[PDB]
């Protein structure tokens, strides 16, 4: 009767293995961001599934949580990236948003995770513009703009995108790297693709020793 | 006289390759708790450079002043130094697989397939070990007896050609790594990078080409003139610095200029 | 002195 | 007034402190001095579980202190033979982030939860010949931490919204809800007789409960930073906490006052798990570092130590016959010691 | 849970019948099938076995190569293929679930079972007695001895106890020494010292009138011993 | 309002506390040791048992 069960728990066995395939193909991603912020577009924990050329992702969009994160924020270390999404046309948040991007870079646990930064919402960003750095910017133009975009609309933004650079450069030096992005967007599936396969190369150079 | 420099040059080289390895070697059997089963690679390689340093090369100085005796160290030699030239190609490929195709090399690496890889590496060093093993025996010296100029010349020709294959695909396969790091530039990793592996395509070059250069030429010459004897006597002794210098170089090309290794 | 090849 | 409510507070805080004080007569140390210390322990690892696809973050013994389950944070929860090491059963949970499970003391049913909020009562002995969710326990605002039966129809649970919570589980519902902590909530410990629970948080003060009137009759505050682990003295009478800040410390109920700490200087990792052995005498614990260490619990010497994991070591857990020590750790593997 | 056996009739010596097991109401693949055989009038016997996944086989010795079992998981279906049948062979075919890990109660189910009719060194289970008339109320004390040790050195003794009430399917009482079954009141009580065994029904009730069969698993080309039939 | 509400329920638990009993450290201390020695025998992992009672190995 000890050989039948053994034979279950190698039932068991063969169905565990046929998950960990399964398991170290798909890439997890960690979707945080304020309530401001439109991260649903693209009870706790929701766990959205979608995928890219046959590469799987896991977005698990954490919520509905006490305002705290220093806890619950220590089961992601497994994450290939943090996306923290960020409603730049909020410009009086948009500091308690910077605060709040330093709070998570910095983390002491997430110190090995890259955050695949959207700036959200650039189009009311834009109609904001044309309708936060008032004084003393300009755009560098090693970053150009696309046609059509009214040069104000290119400086704030480059300005806000900087203000976030500026706290991932300002430490964390080269352990992991902030990807910032703006958006609106049927293409941010390819955005985040993009950035977890660099990501992932990013990755393998160190660990190969490369 | 003639061998006290010869002397100085392969004790340093011994010593330096030898303390290279050990601390590859070392850091690296912390894989109990911290070394992750890529490593595996690296310990194979700091494994084969060791053993050519080990073996080899300690005899080689001796040899300065049996028959089964000399069967299994033959053997231990050609398949340390082609084990040693495996595990570099292998390397290389799979350091294509892990930049051109990132999320497969993730996905696929695993201990119970770096295991396998490693035992084909150790397994074809082995079958290309034996056709030139069972040549060498006792003469006095280990020497041939079975031919040298017919069955010898063409297996030192055919190591030699298993030395420019594996040139030429890893001069590819850089090549191709290079290309794609340069198409994701278009900030120091890319280009240090592929200044490495040029470096890794060189060095390779520059240090199997007198090893297979030496034999094959060993194996070519139909009567030994004078003049032919103190040329091959240079090929020999430069052959052999250059071949231990590159298996002294290899711990510290693969693993100690790695930023992952450097904090001891 | 006479050298012999690596094998 | 505001002003006066606080004042009122901090002279009856004062008046709690000077009683603990006068009370504080001698030390436990101070009387241990006498005790024969246990001397070095070594415990060598009985059997390695190798399921888990991840992290491993709860384990819970089961009473027939043979069976076990654990959960990781890849969505499953195993039951192993701890004897012969087989997988009883594997479930796939619906949540992934498990972050503690708990075994029925009838053995009948498992529950765990995690960052959904929701505590699952699985069902191991259905006639169908599957484990099937029994209930899902969905009250909670925040992430579940901690779980424990009382039997197979009341279970306590601990949360991140603050609140500890008792529920019937024929129903669903909250029966009581125990409310007066600041910080989230971390661990459970029920009493032996399960009438009295202590609860710790992020607070760093730990509570004690009465399951039924409701409402916390002590609070203790001797650490310095988050408690993330509590176990309960066998006897019920005391109890030992873990806390980030790299200390246990022993409290007693009786006493209503810190009685002894465990620290050293080499430990600078937080605590992530303690438990007594049977008899009380030894008072283990987890770490972010990977070894676990056992420490005399009257002695406070540190009379061993558990090296075999090379990872975060997250749960821990005696038998209930103290046969055996099982630990899980992230690197996703159980270890049972003895 | 319900199993409903299907196939069998009538045939003629030297033919082939398929039984067809059906299963419904559980986990069919997680469970490990027996078939189990009782000659008109006579005792139960094993007839064959296939665990869960199909990995594991086995056949009675008497039916060795003449009868071939085979499952179709994702039909929750039972099969056993018959290939020249004797008249030996005539007998209700029951189909049993049976799931084995810590703690499991195999044999518990069985199915209503199907009609077929044609035209050395393993453990034996003796019972003492064919018979036992006893009036309701008394507590009565059913033996078994074997030929063999139970007792296994892992500390449990794989003795099984069965009963089968007049027109119905056996139903698991105790599936190892003193293990009551789900469903089964607690006047029914079995020990045994590893050679022999007793079911002690307690305190009798009216229901309990059938034949009680014993039955080992400690290694099995699984056989059971004689029924013992109460009466009143 | 409820910020007068919670002080109020924060004072009254704390007078709630207050009057609790409580026994000096020294006797809690010793019923504590007095636990501990009694059952000590029975602790499989304070006096390891043989290897013939060790169901484990």
């Amino acid at each position: 009767e000890d050989k039948a069960a053994v034979e279950r728990s190698k039932m068991i066995e063969k169905q565990l293995q046929k998950d960990k395939q399964v398991y170290r193909r798909t890439l997890r991603l960690l979707l945080l961001g304020a309530d401001n912020s439109g991260k649903s577009t693209i009870s706790g924990i929701f766990e959205t599934k979608f995928q890219v050329d046959k590469v799987n992702f896991h977005m698990f969009d954490v919520g509905a949580q006490r305002d705290e994160r220093r806890k619950w924020i220590q089961c992601f270390n497994d994450v290939t990236a943090i996306i923290f999404v960020v409603d730049s046309s909020d410009y009086n948040r948009l500091q308690e948003a910077l605060n709040d991007f330093k709070s998570i870079w910095n983390n002491r646990w997430l110190r090995t995770i890259s955050v695949i930064l959207f700036l959200n919402k650039q189009d009311l960003l834009a109609e904001k513009v044309l309708a936060p750095e008032f004084a003393r910017y300009t755009t560098p133009e090693d970053a150009t703009p696309e046609p059509g975009e009214d040069p104000r609309v290119t400086r704030a933004k480059y300005f806000i995108r900087k203000e976030f650079v500026d706290i991932s450069t300002a430490s964390g030096d080269g352990r992991h790297i902030c990807y910032p992005h703006f958006t609106c967007d049927t293409e941010n599936a390819r955005r985040i693709f993009n950035d977890c396969k660099d990501i992932i190369l990013q990755m393998n150079l160190r660990e190969y020793n490369l | 006289e003639l061998f006290m420099p010869i002397c100085a040059t392969y004790l340093l080289i011994f010593v330096v390759g030898a303390v290279g390895n050990g601390l590859t070697c070392l850091v690296i059997l912390r894989h109990k708790a911290m070394r992750t089963p890529t490593n595996y690679y690296l310990f194979s390689l700091a494994v084969s450079d060791l053993l050519v340093l080990l073996v080899g090369l300690p005899l080689e100085l001796y040899e300065m002043w049996g028959v089964g005796g000399c069967y299994f160290r033959t053997l231990l030699f050609e398949m340390v130094c082609l084990a040693s030239v495996l595990n570099v190609t292998a390397l290389s490929v799979e350091r294509y697989v892990a930049v051109v195709h990132p999320l497969q090399a993730r996905s696929m690496v695993t201990r119970a397939h770096v295991r396998r890889v490693l035992g084909a590496v150790w397994g074809l060093a082995m079958l290309c070990s034996l056709p030139n093993t069972s040549l060498h025996g006792i003469r006095a010296v280990c020497m041939l007896v079975r031919p040298r100029a017919l069955y010898n010349m063409v297996v030192q020709t055919t190591a030699l050609l298993f030395f420019c294959l594996p040139m030429a695909i890893m001069s590819v396969l850089y090549l191709l790594i290079g290309l794609r790091l340069r198409r994701e530039r278009l900030d120091r990793g890319r280009r240090q990078v592929t200044k490495m592996l040029f470096v890794l395509v060189v060095v390779f070059g520059i240090c199997w080409a007198p090893f297979h250069a030496d034999r094959v030429m060993w194996s070519v010459v139909s009567q030994w003139t004078d003049g032919l004897h103190l040329a091959f006597q240079h090929v020999h002794v430069i052959s052999g610095i250059f071949f231990y210098l590159g298996s002294a170089a290899n711990p510290v090309l693969y693993s100690l200029m790695s930023s992952r290794f450097r904090e001891t | 002195f006479l050298f012999r090849p690596r094998n | 007034e505001l002003d006066q409510l606080r004042q009122e507070a901090e002279q009856l805080k004062n008046q709690i402190r000077d009683a603990r004080k006068a009370c504080a007569d001698a030390t436990l140390s101070q009387i241990t001095n006498n005790i024969d210390p246990v001397g070095r322990i070594q415990m060598r690892t009985r059997r390695t579980l190798r399921g888990h696809l991840a992290k491993i973050y709860a384990m819970h013994w089961g009473t027939d202190s043979r069976l076990l389950v654990s959960a990781s944070q890849d969505g499953k929860l195993i039951i192993w033979d701890s004897y012969t090491t087989n997988k009883v059963h594997a479930i796939p949970l619906r949540s992934s982030w498990v972050m503690t499970c708990a075994y029925a003391p009838s053995g009948n049913y498992v529950a765990c939860g995690g960052l959904d909020n929701i505590c699952s009562i699985y069902n191991l002995k259905t006639r169908e010949g599957n484990v099937r969710v029994s209930r899902e326990l969905a009250g909670h605002t925040g992430y579940l931490s901690c779980c424990r039966f009382l039997d197979d129809n009341q279970i306590v649970t601990s949360s991140g919204d603050t609140t500890c919570a008792l529920w019937d589980i024929e129903t669903g519902q909250q029966t009581t809800t125990f409310t007066g902590h600041t910080g989230d909530v971390m661990s459970l410990s029920l009493a032996p007789d399960t009438r009295l629970f202590v609860s710790g948080a992020c607070d760093a003060s730990a509570k004690l409960w009465d399951v039924r009137e409701g409402m916390c009759r002590q609070t203790f505050t001797g650490h310095e930073s988050d408690i993330n682990a509590i176990c309960f003295f066998p006897n019920g009478n005391a109890f030992a906490t873990g806390s980030d800040d790299a200390t246990c410390r022993l409290f007693d109920l009786r006493a209503d006052q810190e009685l002894m700490t465990y620290s050293h200087d080499n430990i600078i990792c937080g605590i992530t798990s303690v438990s007594f052995s049977k008899s009380g005498r030894l008072l283990l614990a987890g770490y972010d570092d990977f070894n676990c260490n056992v420490w005399d619990a009257l002695k406070a010497d540190r009379a061993g130590v558990l090296a075999g994991h090379d990872n975060r070591v997250s749960c821990l857990g005696v038998t209930d016959d103290g046969m055996a020590v099982a630990t899980g750790s992230w690197d996703s593997f159980l270890k049972i010691w003895n | 849970v319900q199993l409903v056996e299907s196939g069998g009739g009538l045939v003629q010596p030297g033919g082939s019948r398929k039984l067809s097991c059906s299963a419904s109401g559980f986990a069919f693949s997680s469970f490990g099938m027996h078939w189990v055989r009782q000659a008109p009038e006579k005792g139960l016997e094993w007839v064959a076995y296939i665990s869960s996944g199909s990995g594991t086989i086995y056949y009675a010795d008497t039916v060795k190569g003449r009868f071939t079992i085979s499952r179709d998981d994702p039909k929750n279906t039972l099969f056993l293929q018959m290939t020249s049948l004797r008249s030996e062979d005539t007998a209700m075919y029951y189909c049993v679930r049976s799931i084995y890990y810590y703690g499991s109660s195999p044999f518990d189910f069985w199915g209503q079972g199907t009609t077929l009719t044609v035209s050395s060194s393993d453990i034996v289970m003796t019972q003492a007695t064919s018979s036992v008339p006893v009036t309701p109320g008394e507590s009565v004390s059913i033996s078994c001895r074997s030929s063999k040790s139970l007792l296994h050195s892992n500390g449990n003794t794989y003795l099984y106890w069965f009963l089968q009430r007049p027109g119905q399917s056996p139903q698991l009482l105790i599936y190892r020494m003193s293990n009551l079954a789900s469903g089964v009141p607690d006047r029914f009580s079995g020990s045994g010292s590893g050679t022999a065994f007793t079911l002690t029904i307690s305190r009798l009730e009216a229901e309990d009138v059938g034949v009680y069969y014993c039955m080992q698993h400690l290694e099995y080309p699984l056989t059971f011993g004689a029924g013992t039939k109460l009466e009143l | 309002t409820a910020s007068i509400a919670q002080a109020r329920k924060l004072v009254e638990q704390l007078k709630m506390e207050a009057n609790i009993d409580r026994i000096k450290v020294s006797k809690a201390a010793a019923d504590l040791m007095a636990y501990c020695e009694a059952h000590a025998k029975e602790d499989p992992l304070l006096t390891p048992v043989p290897a013939s009672e060790n169901p484990f190995r």
